[PDB]
C-alpha cells in the first residue's frame, strides 16, 4: 500500500506523433502492455515546488 | 465648400475605385482564409477538401 | 485473468471463407463477410462486435 520509492519498472512508452493523415498498420504490434502518447516534450510540470 | 468634409484626404478617383475595391474584398472567391476546425478519427475512403 | 466477453459479441468461427478481396473505394480491401447478416466490411474498422 505504501508509495514507492526505489524509481519502478515502467512498461516501454511508445510515442505515436498524429498527423492529419497517415496510414495506419498493425503489423507487428506489440502484445505486451505498453504506454502510447500522442504527443512529445510531455514533461511539462517543471515548476517544482518547496 | 472644400472644406465640409475632409474625403479622408483622397482624390474623388481613389474614391470611385475604393469602392470596386471593397466589392472585390467582400468577395466569397478570395475569401479562403478559413476558421476553426474538427478533430475526428475517421479513415479517408474517399477524400474530397470540401 | 482472462477478459470475459462483452455481452453484444457474436461468436464466429474463422474460415477462410469468410475474408475476401473486394473492390471498395478504388483499392482492393481485406473484406470480411459476416455470417449472421452477410454485410461485407472492407474496412478494418466498424465490424460488428
Amino acid at each position: 500500500d505504501d508509495v514507492g520509492i526505489m524509481q519502478q519498472k515502467k512498461p516501454p512508452t511508445v510515442v505515436q506523433s498524429r498527423t492529419d493523415v497517415f496510414n495506419e498498420q498493425f503489423a507487428n504490434e506489440a502484445l505486451h502492455p505498453t504506454t502510447k502518447v500522442i504527443f512529445n516534450g510531455l514533461d511539462v510540470n517543471t515548476e517544482v515546488q518547496p | 465648400e472644400a472644406f465640409r468634409w475632409s474625403r479622408y484626404f483622397l482624390d474623388e478617383l481613389q474614391l470611385r475605385r475604393l469602392s470596386v475595391g471593397l466589392r472585390l474584398i467582400t468577395n466569397p472567391r478570395i475569401a479562403r482564409r478559413f476558421n476553426g476546425v474538427r478533430i475526428m478519427y475517421l479513415t479517408d475512403d474517399d477524400p474530397d477538401p470540401d | 485473468f482472462v477478459p470475459d466477453v462483452p455481452e453484444g459479441y457474436v461468436a464466429v468461427q474463422y474460415a477462410h471463407r469468410l475474408f475476401s478481396s473486394s473492390l471498395a473505394n478504388k483499392r482492393n480491401r481485406v473484406t470480411y463477410t459476416h455470417p449472421p447478416t452477410g454485410m461485407a466490411y472492407p474496412s478494418p474498422t466498424g465490424r460488428p462486435h
